[PDB]
């Protein structure tokens, strides 16, 4: 009975949330539901930070499925039980990510990153990555990729540029 | 490399390839009679290798 109802902007989906929040106990089969209800008028881009299965290449004892819209066997976007999970892009603003795991395949873990986005012509409060992204301007300099190639994370480091003024310290600024 | 990343690196036209060379760090694989046209109008771009 996990039902980790997540919402809003960029959040984190962790497989260890069932272990941190005592929904199941170690020593039994787990079956969670991660609903990812979007910001109003949006679409969801799942991307996989960590993804490691205890019994790789075997769907009968562990997998991760990315049911979009509502949970039904028809709209099954991707069912990952191999080594690599590719970053899917849902159509609605609602997805029903689950994980099945046998008692033996309990150590199987993943960690995702869902991101809300709209159509190409962005406005204020929205940053534009290409290929259909209107991620929030908070997601620029978030420290995480909320797009493709890290475009939201650039020109976001400013310290100092100098010569001998850079070393007025325990370097040769003392001598 | 490309089959793992078909939603990211495989662009839809030659114009989306040239813009991602400009706006990003990208090494678009275009046929050699289009490179001779683009790398003379734009002066930011070049033909890598033979
Ligand atoms: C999205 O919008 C604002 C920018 O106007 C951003 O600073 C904020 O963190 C986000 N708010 C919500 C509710 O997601
Ligand atoms: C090429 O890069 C230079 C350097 O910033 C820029 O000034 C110029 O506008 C660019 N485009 C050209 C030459 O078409």
């Amino acid at each position: 009975d996990c039902q980790f109802e997540l919402s809003g902007a960029d959040g984190i989906v962790r497989s260890s949330q069932v272990e941190q929040e005592e929904k199941t106990k170690p020593g039994q089969a787990v079956d969670c539901i991660w609903t990812i209800k979007a910001t109003p008028k949006a679409k969801i881009y799942l991307r996989f930070l960590d993804y490691q299965m205890e019994h790789s290449n075997e769907c009968k004892r562990n997998f991760v499925a990315v049911y979009d819209g509502s949970s039904a066997i028809e709209n099954l976007k991707a069912k990952f039980c191999s080594t690599v999970a590719n970053d899917v892009m849902l159509k609605t603003g609602v997805g029903v990510i689950r994980m099945w795991a046998d008692e033996g395949s309990r150590l199987s873990r993943f960690r995702m990153l869902f991101t809300s986005f709209v159509e190409p012509p962005c406005t204020s409060s929205t940053f534009f990555c290409h290929s259909n992204m209107c991620i929030n301007n908070s997601l620029v300099c978030n420290g995480v990729q909320n797009c493709a190639y890290p475009w939201d994370e650039n020109h976001c480091k400013e310290k100092k540029k100098a010569g001998l003024f850079e070393q007025i310290t325990k370097t040769h600024g003392t001598i | 490399f490309m089959s793992s990343r078909r939603q990211s690196v495989l662009v839809k036209s030659n114009e989306e390839g040239i813009q991602r060379v400009l706006t990003s760090d990208y090494a678009f694989l275009m046929e050699s009679t289009t490179i001779e046209f683009v790398t003379q109008r734009n002066c930011n771009l070049t033909q890598i290798g033979g």
